[PDB]
């Protein structure tokens, strides 16, 4: 018999991005070749099967800084946490390919399946 | 505020 | 020019609930009178003025223990606890009153704003 | 997915 605030979820998101730019309580960086990422443990897990899988390992949970494989492109990286943070994608004709190879590592599924139908359209 |  | 995912918001969240439900990356226990509930820093202070006032407090932000005013229900608080994790509000007669002394405290308006309109209704 |  419960009544539910529809804009709730969505208002958490906002906040969460803006303890995000404040880097408040921000517990982990990920490290993609030269650059760093800060973010939150939660936040990655519930958006990534990846960091799902490595941050319920009772070893990897504890650690404060995750190297991503070098293939990894940062952009590609920075538009995806970007995502996880906001449900934005900032999807473009140059960046389609690093998105969508980086939503296959993360395991991010709803992005992947988007930039296969994106491209499915261009070919 | 809604009835889910 | 960026695209959004609708259900992304409420998909995070529904992890973040399974998260505390797990008791997975909870960094705070929030004591009410005999009753403990563990929760994380960041969704509290995402839904809550008091928590996000408590969480950026230079000495308070490192806490592990928060003990609330000994007024506060712990039924009351439960229930927006769960509201914080879910969006939905299990607002019954029995513990409305409970309830809203609750969000006021918690300074959560919107749910403020129902309960007074709940109340009005009745009377 | 939807044009915000
Ligand atoms: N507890 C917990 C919890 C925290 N996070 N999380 C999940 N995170 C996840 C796992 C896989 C995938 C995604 C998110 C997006 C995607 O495409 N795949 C799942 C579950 Cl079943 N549980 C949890
Ligand atoms: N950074 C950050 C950040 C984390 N959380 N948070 C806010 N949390 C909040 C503050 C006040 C109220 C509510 C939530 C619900 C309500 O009724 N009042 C606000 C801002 Cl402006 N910023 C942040
Ligand atoms: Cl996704
Ligand atoms: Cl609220």
């Amino acid at each position: 018999s419960c009544i539910q605030f529809t804009r709730h979820a969505s208002d958490v998101l906002l906040n969460l991005n803006r303890l995000r730019s404040r880097d408040i309580l921000t517990d982990v960086v990920i490290v993609v070749s030269r650059e760093q990422f800060r973010a939150h443990k939660t936040v990655l897990m519930a958006c990534s099967g990846l960091f799902y899988s490595i941050f319920t390992d009772q070893l990897k949970c504890n650690l404060s800084v995750i190297n991503l494989d070098p293939e990894i492109n940062p952009e590609g990286f920075c538009i995806l946490l970007d995502f996880m943070y906001t449900s934005r994608l900032n999807l473009r004709e140059g960046n389609i390919m690093a998105v969508m190879a980086t939503a296959m590592y993360l395991q991010m599924e709803h992005v992947v399946d988007t930039c296969r139908k994106f491209i499915k359209a261009s070919e | 505020w809604v009835i889910p």
